[PDB]
């Protein structure tokens, strides 16, 4: 299983996951990619501001799924 | 009473914010008219818009 993410400035990353990975645990993968801290930012998937302790499985999340990230700073 | 101001075609929100309202659908808001009317009020600010949009306020 694969998920991508997209910044609100407009950058795509792709992070490599399973359905019982955590929002915590995948913004924590986002930090090997671009170094963006996992307290900073935030997730967004059907325009739906994502909680830290679910799961991908708990917002029916799929391989190959184009998700955002959103930073508590902006950054952009 | 008061609101808005002076502009032009060059200007409107369709054009003035089409990044942001693309971010917004991307995100998953389709709802183009609720976009428009939420970076009006955000100041063209994408989780600005993002806040109003999931509150209800468009």
């Amino acid at each position: 299983m694969q998920i991508f993410v997209k910044t609100l400035t407009g950058k795509t990353i792709t992070l490599e996951v399973e359905s019982s990975d955590t929002i915590d645990n995948v913004k924590s993968k986002i930090q090997d990619k671009e170094g963006i801290p996992p307290d900073q930012q935030r997730l967004i998937f059907a325009g739906k501001q994502l909680e830290d302790g679910r799961t991908l499985s708990d917002y029916n999340i799929q391989k190959e799924s184009t998700l955002h990230l959103v930073l508590r700073l902006r950054g952009g | 009473p008061g609101i808005s101001g002076g502009g032009g075609g060059i200007l409107d929100p369709e054009e003035r914010y089409e990044h942001q309202l693309r971010q917004l659908n991307d995100m998953g808001f389709f709802d183009f008219d609720r976009n428009v009317a939420a970076l009006r009020r955000s100041g063209g600010s994408v989780q600005g818009a993002l806040d109003s949009l999931l509150n209800g306020d468009v």
